[PDB]
């Protein structure tokens, strides 16, 4: 459970410094998670730290979804239990349009009724949802742990007596939602890569997880070398 | 010389 230490007066510019120094906080969990993630600990470094840079926003905006909706039933976006608020509470256009996006996915979680074990396999999905255009590495070994996992949330889904008479229709309403998350996301990076290069200016701060892998991140995103993975594109 | 945070975390 990490806390933001929510203090200083309401600007946009204090509320992005607040959540970038959470999400930097919440990137060690992220790794530590992902270390031991069954077939990633397989895959050699650099893969491994490529996956993470291209994918570290969609697992915390995939667990803000969570926390938002176990919390609040997805009527706030719950960051930390210390700053829980939604698009209501935003004045620019740009900061409510990516609140209110957020907000829908969390949404889709009540609609679905989502599960923490689909959640589980879904977060997975997301760590391996974007490739570099000419592949990782251990290209193959990717390919086995990726179809490993959508086996096993397609298996969990069909076989559950939760979903009889629609287990292969909620199967695709979960990959599409997964689908769904590169939108948001590329939109909550253009937001960040902005921020991160006008960081003096706007005085937005970052802390040293983030500056290191946006820095690594931004040029591969700008040169077109980012390949997302789709299930229905 | 000097590694990222993230290879320390993914190595420590
Ligand atoms: C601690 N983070 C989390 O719990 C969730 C993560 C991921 O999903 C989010 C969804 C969301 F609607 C908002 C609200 C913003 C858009 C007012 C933020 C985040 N998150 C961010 O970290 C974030 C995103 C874009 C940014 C920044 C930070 N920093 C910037 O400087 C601007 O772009
Ligand atoms: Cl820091």
């Amino acid at each position: 459970i990490v806390y933001a230490g929510y203090d200083k007066p309401d600007t946009a510019e204090n509320l992005l410094s607040t959540l970038n120094r959470l999400a930097g906080k919440q990137m060690i969990q992220v790794v530590k998670w992902a270390k031991v993630l069954p077939g990633f600990k397989n895959l050699p470094l650099e893969d491994q730290i490529t996956l993470i840079q291209y994918s570290w926003m969609s697992l915390l905006s995939f667990a803000l979804s969570w926390r938002s909706y176990k919390h609040t039933n997805s009527q706030f976006l719950y960051f930390a239990p210390d700053l829980v608020f939604n698009e209501e509470k935003m004045h620019q256009s740009a900061m409510y349009e990516l609140c209110q996006g957020m907000h829908q996915i969390s949404l889709q979680f009540v609609r679905l009724q989502l599960t923490f074990e689909e959640y589980t396999i879904m977060k997975v999905l997301l760590l391996l949802s974007t490739i570099p255009k000419d592949g990782l590495k251990s290209q193959a070994a990717f390919e086995e742990m990726r179809t490993n996992y959508i086996k096993e949330l397609r298996k969990m889904v069909t076989k559950s007596p939760n979903n009889s008479g629609q287990s292969w229709q909620r199967f695709y309403q979960l990959t599409k939602l997964l689908d769904s998350m590169h939108d948001l996301v590329s939109d909550l990076l253009e937001f960040c890569f902005y921020t991160f290069r006008e960081s003096h200016a706007l005085k937005v701060e970052f802390p040293a997880m983030l500056v290191e892998i946006i820095s690594d991140q931004l040029p591969k995103v700008e040169s077109g070398n980012a390949k997302p993975l789709y299930f229905h594109r | 010389q000097q590694k990222s945070l993230l290879q320390q975390l993914l190595t420590e």
